[PDB]
RNA sequence: UGGGAGAGGGUGGUGGAAUUCCCGGAGUAGCGGUGAAAUGCGCAGAUACCGGGAGGAACGCCGAUGGCGAAGGCAGCCACCUGGUCCACCCGUGACGCUGAGGCGCGAAAGCGUGGGGAGCAAACCGGAUUAGAUACCCGGGUAGUCCACGCCCUAAACGAUGCGCGCUAGGUCUCUGGGUCUCCUGGGGGCCGAAGCUAACGCGUUAAGCGCGCCGCCUGGGGAGUACGGCCGCAAGGC
C-alpha cells in the first residue's frame, strides 16, 4: 500500500501446545475453510513423528522450519534494456512465511497416498538435512549466491 | 622473488585490471574481471573488481609476496572495492597514490567524450 | 587559513623564491584560486605568470601525484 | 610631457602533461566495447607494468557574470617589431568637426590550387548491432580534411536579431582598471535591480528600446524566391 505499512495479523495460539507456529503451519494446510480438517491432518503427522523418530513432535517441527528457512532471495527488476536477479535480505517473517509454504508445497508433492504421511514424512525429511523443501532453499540462496555481482542494483 | 612489490589498479569503466609488479616495476602476475569467469558488462560490476584484486593478492602472496605500495589509475565503478580488498587480503598496503593519466589540454578526444 | 595572511612582504615578481611561491600550489602542484589565496585578481594575475617562469626554470613542479 | 592595464596583431625560439608508433625488459588468457552484445584485436603472445627513442597537434590548474579588439576573433612560456585605448598635468593649435552613395581594406567555419606535414580526431566509405526496414542514432575501423606557407573563395542565428556621433533625464548594487584630500570623492570599461518616460506586450530604462538634432542603410501582405533572366565577380563550389 502506498499510505502506510500493513499492520501484521497476530494469530491466536493452537489449543495443544500454544504456539503460534503450529496454527501459522495449520492455516497453510488449509484450504477452503476446512480449519478441522487440516488440524486433524496435522495432529496425524504429530502422532506418526511420534512413532518413527520419537523424539518430540514439536522439536521436529520446530528443526524442520529452522532448517528450511532462506536467508537470501532474488527479487526480479529491469534496468535499461535488461532484467536482473537482485539478491535481497530476508527479514524474519517472510522467512517463516517461505518456510512454511515450501514446507506445505513440498508434502504435497510427495507420492504418499495419505496427506497425513506426507506432512509427517516431509517434516521428518527437513529435520535432518534433505526434503522438497530443502532443495528448493537451496536452490533459491545458490540462485542469490550467483548474482553478488548485481547487489548494487537495489 | 621479493617481499615487497608494487600494485596497480586499472579501472576503467568497462574491467578493472590488478597487476602485481617488482620493485623495479616488472610484472610477477595480474588478474582482471575476465580471469574470473565474467564476460561483458558485469566485468565492470564492484564486485567483479574486489574478486580481482583478490585474486591478484592470493597469487601474489603464492609467490611469497607480503606487502605492496598501491597505485591506482581510472576512476571506475570497482576502484574503492579493489584497494579495500588488497587492503584486507592478507598484505601490508604502506601507501595508495592516485596515477591516473591526465592531459594538459593534449589530443582530440573521440565524439563520446566530447 | 590564508596563504597571503600567513606572510610578511615579498615580491610578487620574484621568479626564483622557491619557498615563498610554494605556498601558493595545492598538494599535486596546481596553483590556487583566489579563495585559498586571498589575493586580489591583478596580484593574482602575476603570480601565475611567476610560477609559470618557475616551472619553466625547473624549480617548482608541474604536477605531483595524489597521496591519500 | 608623465604614467597604466590588457588571450590586440606579426616574426623567431622552446616547456611539460597526454595519445600513437618503434626498440628492450618482465609476464599470461584475455582485452576492448554496449542498454545487452557483436564486429575487432590477441598464444605468430595481446591487455595491464617499467625503461629508451621518434613525431604531430593542443596548451590542465590560474580562469571569471574576468580582460583586449571595429568586426571576424584572441589563452603554456620567452624575446623582438607593431596597433588601439585610459588617467594626470591644463602646456600648445584654434572649429581643423559629424556622417557617408560609390571606392579600398579586413572578414569564423567549411571549401579550392600548389608544395609540406599527418599523432589524435574524423565527412565520404567498410563492417557489427538495433529495427518492420535503419542508406541513422550506438560500436569497430577508415580517406579527404583538421596543422604549416603562399594564393583564392567572401558566406553565417557575421546576434545585443538593437547603424554612427553629440547633448539632456532619480537612484541602488557587483565587478575590472586609473587619479586623489586613499573614511570617501573624481575618470574610464563590464553586469544586475529599478525614477520618470517608452512599448502591442514581453520588456528597455545614463551601456535606452526615454527626450532631441545630424547623416547613412533598409521595409510596404504570405507563397512563388533570394528563384529565373540580364550583368559583374570566381579555377570550381558558388557569391552580389
Ligand atoms: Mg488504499
Ligand atoms: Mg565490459
Ligand atoms: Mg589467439
Ligand atoms: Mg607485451
Ligand atoms: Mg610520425
Ligand atoms: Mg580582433
Ligand atoms: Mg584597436
Ligand atoms: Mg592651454
Ligand atoms: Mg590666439
Ligand atoms: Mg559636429
Ligand atoms: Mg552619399
Ligand atoms: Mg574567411
Ligand atoms: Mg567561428
Ligand atoms: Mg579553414
Ligand atoms: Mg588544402
Ligand atoms: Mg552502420
Ligand atoms: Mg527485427
Ligand atoms: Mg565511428
Ligand atoms: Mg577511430
Ligand atoms: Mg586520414
Ligand atoms: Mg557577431
Ligand atoms: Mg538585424
Ligand atoms: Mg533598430
Ligand atoms: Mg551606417
Ligand atoms: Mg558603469
Ligand atoms: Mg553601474
Ligand atoms: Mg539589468
Ligand atoms: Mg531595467
Ligand atoms: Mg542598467
Ligand atoms: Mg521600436
Ligand atoms: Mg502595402
Ligand atoms: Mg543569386
Ligand atoms: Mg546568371
Ligand atoms: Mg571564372
Ligand atoms: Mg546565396
Amino acid at each position: 500500500a502506498r499510505r502506510r505499512r500493513a499492520e501484521v495479523r497476530q494469530l491466536q495460539p493452537d489449543l495443544v501446545y500454544g504456539d503460534v507456529l503450529v496454527t501459522a503451519f495449520i492455516n497453510k494446510i488449509m484450504r477452503d475453510g476446512k480449519k478441522n480438517l487440516a488440524a486433524r491432518i496435522f495432529y496425524d503427522a504429530c502422532k506418526i513423528i511420534q512413532e518413527k523418530t520419537g523424539q518430540e513432535p514439536l522439536k521436529v517441527f520446530k528443526q524442520a522450519v529452522e532448517n528450511v528457512k532462506p536467508r537470501m532471495e532474488v527479487r526480479s527488476r529491469r534496468v535499461g534494456g535488461a532484467n536482473y536477479q537482485v539478491p535481497m535480505e530476508v527479514s524474519p517473517r517472510r522467512q517463516q512465511s517461505l518456510a512454511l509454504r515450501w514446507l506445505v508445497q513440498a508434502a504435497n508433492q510427495r507420492p504418499e497416498r495419505r496427506a497425513a504421511v506426507r506432512i509427517a514424512h516431509e517434516l521428518m525429511d527437513a529435520a535432518e538435512g534433505k526434503g522438497g523443501a530443502v532443495k528448493k532453499k537451496e536452490d533459491v540462496e545458490r540462485m542469490a549466491e550467483a548474482n553478488r555481482a548485481y547487489a548494487h542494483y537495489r | 622473488q621479493v617481499a615487497s612489490g608494487r600494485a596497480y589498479i586499472h579501472a576503467s569503466y568497462n574491467n578493472t585490471i590488478v597487476t602485481i609488479t617488482d620493485p623495479d616495476g616488472n610484472p610477477i602476475t595480474w588478474s582482471s574481471g575476465g580471469v574470473i569467469g565474467y564476460k561483458g558488462s558485469r566485468k565492470g560490476t564492484p564486485y567483479a573488481a574486489q574478486l580481482a584484486a583478490l585474486d591478484a593478492a592470493k597469487k601474489a602472496m603464492a609467490y611469497g609476496m607480503q606487502s605492496v605500495d598501491v597505485i591506482v589509475r581510472g576512476t571506475g565503478a570497482g576502484r574503492e572495492q579493489a584497494i579495500r580488498a588488497l587492503q584486507a587480503s592478507g598484505l601490508q598496503v604502506k601507501s595508495i597514490v592516485d596515477d591516473t593519466p591526465v592531459p594538459h589540454n593534449g589530443c582530440r578526444p573521440k565524439k563520446k567524450f566530447r | 587559513a590564508k596563504v597571503k595572511a600567513t606572510l610578511g612582504e615579498f615580491d610578487l615578481r620574484d621568479y626564483r623564491n622557491v619557498e615563498v611561491l610554494k605556498r601558493f600550489l595545492s598538494e599535486t602542484g596546481k596553483i590556487l584560486p583566489r579563495r585559498r589565496t586571498g589575493l586580489s585578481a591583478k596580484e593574482q594575475r602575476i603570480l601565475a605568470k611567476t610560477i609559470k617562469r618557475a616551472r619553466i626554470l625547473g624549480l617548482l613542479p608541474f604536477t605531483e601525484k595524489l597521496v591519500r
